[PDB]
């Protein structure tokens, strides 16, 4: 109950909508009771009355109660349903605010310490099974609750030893029963998460090994294991079934045991009287009335287990708390930036020994650098320390002789352009998947930023609007390149950081977008992170480093006159 | 859409529940007996009330009709215990039977077609696709069962007493249908859109906490969280449209239900006032008969509002059939079955001639071949990245259909039987796969026994000969889930080891070397030389060094074959291979 403390406190928002539930479902309940009641206790006053009763029986004030309880009945009946489904969305919407509100920060450093794919479908899941919480979990307790209470002040109000024990028969039931069903649940429970955590896990093993598990002849003794692990998953959930309809028996055994000894009970002197009458009826009837309505609590206790792994599991997602923090104190930004490094000695959190020892380089305004290298010398390791997303283990950092810490959110998102290696599409139109670099371009700067260098063919399509990604459209890295880059050139900074551009290309597209990054920006800071040295003649500051570390700087006229520092004297691959 | 499709996926839902016939049966029995168990615990309670409301009797001279209530009651538990479990039962097998099903046409699909989705789509299909059937089934059926067994019970065993208070409950029974169906509904397949919107809402939802980090470099985020707060009110404002009108059946059932308890109520307790005479039957109106009526009218619409608890069963049921059966009705071409088979020990000569190769669902993916293939010959097919040059391979090795001829020694190759054919070949894949649990298994996944010196003398310093005292344990350490903890190129050195244990006759191989390190890639190399050396082989490779041993060169452009020749004869022609070495040597 402590992991849902946190999350039943977020409910401080809309409370008048939840309220309102549970008061029109406690209404409905009594309106049936009381009509249930009120018809026994007529009939048998009438039939004991006879017919020398007419004129000493007033009939119509119990009339205004048949009518009543039904109209209240049904109104209240609707409009639970109407305001339950309403608090149901509207938790269900300030629940993935703010689970995403929380999630953003910590991108970088966060969501790497786990497998990041199969995480986010159960964070999902995990919320779907909150809101099954609320509901299921939150109104029929308290319902029964005060439902109970009431029926048992009233009849205490006639007879106290009937009415409670009534209510101690109740409260027994309601209290005791769900905590003594909660031990072999957890068992089953277990048991059945790792019986089918184990056969995912053989399904997908299967499913991907099928090309060779058919050329070396094996694929007849895996899916007996499959097989087999079915079979115990099955009979996991048999033993749980078992023990649910135990529920059901029990609740409807209690139910006749409460009918029978009101009836015993009630036979000898209710309320102070040895020759009662017409009273008998309206005990019996107001137990049958009350126990055919406790069905929604029985059901009521399948559902916490999930709920509660579901809650610890988002907490403690959510507690894994940021990496780094931002001085959010307001600035503002010029046309000419400039990138200088001077020391830096940077390994991850994880493990150790990685590289960046000793990175030195300085670059002015307006000036275009390409770092050469193998791949995993710390290149990337250098892109990503750039933005921030890690934190400098020892050394400084300045943008135009300024310290990197002391900048905002929006400076540092603005400021600075980055090309990944890995592009992203929306499943939305092409407009909304180009419009994040810039929300104000018109169509005409859409058009024209298309119809320069890149692509052309999607701007006839249907027009600007269509499906990209899984929905509609697939594009292809030839094609991802070219739309990257001009998001970036939408995104205006002075300082372009370039990762990878030309990796998985051929020979005539990566003319193209090199002819295309050396025309359209000519004035732009770039700093962009190759390995295929093609046209790495216009550049007037090559640096070249290995093993974490600059083993050489130098133009390319002067740095080729000491022998091929990667062309090894113009041969190899 | 609409109606024509939720039709047709009740109706598949209904034919695939024919393998639990006599389990359904049963539940509707034992739903029988529940009927007369409640009409005798009515009985035996008025029968009490009215000798002890009226006529007072002691209290301790009614033995006799109360043991058989208690006899009732525990009978009523017993019966629905077994009702319980024999539709759980009744559940579970149709499961059982669904997936067996979906299992024996994914393996005849074939591993072209697997490859399509990031394989997680199939698990969540099965498992959780699967699971709501059963929930549908075992919840959903009995009570339809039930729900109109019943009631016509009920009126039957009042009707003897009383001809009006059993006219009172059948006035009712025409209406609801009628009603409820007519004016208060005709909107149940828009219910569907709206479940499919609300599954779609938290698909974007996913879909933007994928791109996290791709909003963090463009600054977004307080700008784009609005997105989801529009979003979710455009889904709210939309889904209250019909929950005015869907809500309006359950108010119908309670008003009815109400106002037969008060007609009832109201009928009995004014005949004992000397003031209506309908159904006495010449003897006269008693309690006995009242307490019947009262008892057994909550009894009457009990079943029904059974069925509303239930709609949330049915309505998800209906999303995974959709996908079900969406599934189960996509036309495949397959390829075709052999039945030849040849001598185990001759070489393979294969000869080609205007041959094409199809994807399982369409398209010629390999366009027009012609080539001949001598017998202990090396053959290299380089070309261009995205021309179909994974193609012949995958032809090859009878995982895709063809037309024309492809012969192994004369014979074609939809004649020879798989069972007689894959013993003849041998695979090294370009991303590696390690469908076992120990390191040993996984190279002797080709023979599961063998003596004690393969595991020494297999193939070279590889991860079976070195790379031994580096792991904590010897060869039979647990590799674990798809070589987690084998990082290092996912383990392209015991793949060539379980390549190079079995002696083969033909060895194919889809670019081996990808993801090595230097060393590494020497030793793959050089035990792949040695390996080729010995039998016919067919390569398809990227790198282009040390090629010069190898016979003839093939190069494929748009999946055609443009030029055939040695590397000395065609490294000078001019021709797109020299495009290609250009290229390379261009690369450094
Ligand atoms: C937004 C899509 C949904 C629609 C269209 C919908 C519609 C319905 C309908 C038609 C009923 C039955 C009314 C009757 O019996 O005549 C119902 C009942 C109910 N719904 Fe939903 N519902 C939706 C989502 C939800 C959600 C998110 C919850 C919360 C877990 C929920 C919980 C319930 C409950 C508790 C009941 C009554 C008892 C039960 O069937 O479990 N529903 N809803």
């Amino acid at each position: 109950m402590r992991a849902l403390l946190p999350y039943l406190a977020l409910y401080k928002r809309h409370k008048w909508m939840l309220s309102l539930g549970i008061v029109l479902a406690i209404v409905t309940l009594l309106a049936s009771i009381g009509l249930l009641t009120l018809s026994g206790w007529f009939l048998s006053a009438s039939a004991v009355a006879g017919v020398a009763g007419l004129y000493s029986f007033n009939y119509m004030l119990p009339a205004a109660g048949v009518r009543g309880a039904a109209i209240t009945r049904t109104a209240g009946r609707y409009f639970e349903r109407l305001v339950s489904h309403d608090a149901t969305f509207r938790v269900l919407q300030h629940l993935r605010i703010y689970t995403f509100s929380k999630l953003l920060p910590l991108s970088p450093a966060g969501l790497a310490r786990y497998r990041q794919g199969e995480l986010l479908n159960r964070v999902v899941a995990d919320v779907d099974t909150l809101d099954h919480l609320y509901l299921r979990v939150i109104s029929p307790l308290v319902g029964a609750f005060v439902v109970i209470m009431v029926v048992t002040i009233g009849l205490s109000f006639l007879d106290f030893t009937l009415a409670f024990t009534l209510g101690g028969i109740m409260l027994l039931t309601l209290f005791l029963m769900p905590p003594l069903f909660y031990r072999a649940g957890k068992s089953t429970g277990q048991n059945l998460t790792h019986l089918r955590g184990q056969y995912r896990q053989q399904l997908t093993a299967w499913l991907q090994g099928q090309a060779e598990l058919t050329i070396f002849g094996a694929s007849d003794r895996y899916r007996t294991q499959l097989e087999n692990t079915e079979i115990q998953w099955l009979e996991a959930q048999r033993r749980q079934s078992e023990l649910t309809a135990l529920s059901q028996a029990i609740m409807l055994l209690i139910g006749a045991l409460a009918v029978i000894l009101m009836l015993w009970m009630a036979s000898g002197g209710v309320g102070g009287n040895a020759q009662p009458g017409a009273l008998i009826a309206l005990f019996v009837f107001c137990a049958l009335a009350a126990f055919e309505a406790l069905a929604p609590v029985t059901g009521a206790f399948q559902h916490l287990g999930q709920v509660i792994a579901s809650a610890v599991r988002i907490t403690d997602l959510t507690d894994q708390k940021p990496e780094v923090t931002f001085p959010d104190t307001q600035t503002r930004v010029a046309d000419r930036v400039s990138l200088t490094l001077r020391d830096v000695q940077f390994t991850y959190p994880e493990q150790s020994q990685q590289a960046l020892k000793g990175i030195s380089l300085q670059v002015n305004a307006g000036e275009h650098i390409a770092i050469l290298g193998r791949t995993g010398c710390g290149k990337s390791t250098l892109l990503q320390l750039l933005t921030r997303a890690w934190d400098p283990q020892q050394g400084e950092i300045l943008l135009n002789d300024s310290p990197i810490a002391s900048l905002n959110e929006a400076a540092l998102r603005q400021t600075i352009s980055v090309v990944p290696q890995r592009v992203h599409l929306f499943s939305a139109t092409l407009r909304d998947n180009l419009l994040l670099a810039s929300p104000g371009s018109s169509d005409e700067a859409l058009s024209e930023i298309l119809r320069r260098v890149g692509l052309e063919k999607l701007l006839e399509d249907a027009g600007l609007n269509s499906w990209l990604g899984e929905g509609g459209r697939q594009l292809s890295g030839g094609e991802l390149r070219r739309l990257a880059i001009a998001r970036a050139l939408l995104h205006d900074a002075p300082l372009v950081l370039l990762d990878e551009p030309t990796e998985g290309l051929d020979a005539t597209t990566e003319s193209q977008i090199l002819e295309l990054l050396a025309e359209m920006m000519r004035e732009k800071t770039v700093l962009m992170v190759t390995h295929r040295l093609r046209g790495l003649s216009r550049f007037q500051q090559i640096i070249v480093m290995d093993n974490g570390q600059i083993i050489e700087q130098g133009t390319h006229a002067e740095l080729l006159a000491r022998q091929g520092r990667y062309y090894q004297f113009k041969q190899g691959l | 859409m609409n109606k024509s499709r939720q039709k047709e996926l009740t109706r598949w839902l209904k034919q695939q529940s024919v393998i639990s016939q006599r389990w359904l049966n049963i539940s509707r029995l034992l739903g029988f007996v529940s009927g007369i168990l409640i009409i005798a615990q009515a009985w035996f309670m008025a029968r009490i009330l009215q000798h002890m409301i009226m006529e007072n009797i002691p209290r301790e001279a009614l033995l006799l009709p109360f043991t058989l209530l208690v006899l009732t009651f525990v009978l009523r538990a017993w019966v629905v215990w077994l009702r319980e479990r024999v539709g759980y039962h009744a559940g579970q097998h149709i499961r059982f039977a669904i997936r067996r099903q979906v299992l024996d046409r994914l393996q005849q699909a074939g591993p072209a077609w697997i490859q399509g989705k990031p394989a997680g789509s199939w698990a969540t299909l099965v498992l959780e696709q699967i699971d709501d059937m059963h929930d549908y089934y075992a919840r959903y059926l009995p009570q339809m069962a039930l729900a109109v067994s019943v009631p016509l019970l009920i009126v039957v065993a009042i009707f003897p007493s009383n001809w009006a208070a059993a006219l009172i409950l059948l006035g009712t029974a025409p209406l609801i249908p009628l009603f409820m169906a007519l004016v208060g509904m005709g909107a149940a397949d828009a219910n569907r859109r709206n479940f499919l919107a609300l599954a779609r809402l938290s698909g974007h939802f996913l879909d933007r906490l994928r791109g996290m980090e791709t909003l963090r470099i463009f600054g977004r985020g307080e700008a784009e969280i609005e997105s989801i707060r529009s979003a979710s009110e455009d889904f709210r404002q939309r889904t209250m449209e019909v929950l005015r009108l869907a809500f309006l059946s359950s108010g119908i059932l309670e008003f009815f239900t109400s106002l037969s308890i008060a007609l009832v109520a109201v009928y009995f307790g004014f005949s004992y006032l000397g003031e209506l005479d309908f159904g006495h039957y010449d003897t006269g109106v008693t309690l006995a008969a009242g307490f019947l009526a009262l008892i057994l009218a909550p009894e009457f619409f009990q079943p029904l509002r059974d069925l509303g608890t239930f709609y949330h069963a049915k309505a998800q049921a209906v999303g995974a059939a959709d996908s079900l059966k969406t599934f189960m009705e996509t036309p495949l071409a397959h390829p075709q079955r052999g039945e030849a088979e040849l001598a185990l020990t001759d070489p393979l000569t294969i000869e080609a001639e205007d041959l094409f190769i199809t994807s399982p669902e369409g398209k010629t993916l390999a366009g027009p071949l012609n080539f001949t293939l001598p017998a202990g010959q090396r053959a290299v097919l380089v070309g261009r990245s995205g021309s179909g040059k994974s193609s012949l391979l995958n032809a090859l090795s009878g995982f895709l259909s063809y037309q024309g001829s492809l012969r192994i020694n004369g014979i074609e190759l939809r004649d020879l039987s798989p069972e007689s054919w894959r013993k003849h070949l041998s695979w090294v894949g370009q991303n590696p796969q390690l469908p076992a649990a120990t390191l040993r298994d996984n190279v002797l996944l080709a023979r599961p026994d063998a003596s004690e010196q393969e595991l020494q003398a297999a193939l070279d310093n590889a991860w079976v000969s070195e790379f031994l005292p580096l792991l904590p344990q010897g060869v039979d350490t647990p590799v674990g889930d798809q070589a987690a903890r084998l990082s290092v190129g996912q383990a392209q050195r015991v793949a060539v080891a379980r390549a190079l244990l079995n002696p083969c006759s033909l060895l194919l191989l889809d670019e081996p070397a990808a993801s090595l390190d230097a060393h590494s890639e020497q030793r793959v190399m050089e035990a792949l030389n040695a390996a080729s050396l010995r039998q016919t082989t067919l390569m398809v490779t990227h790198q282009l060094e040390d090629l010069a041993d190898w016979d003839v060169i093939w190069v494929m452009q748009d999946g055609r074959i443009i030029e055939q020749g040695r590397y000395a004869e065609l490294s000078v022609a001019g021709g797109p291979f020299a495009t290609l070495l250009a290229h390379r040597q261009e690369e450094i």
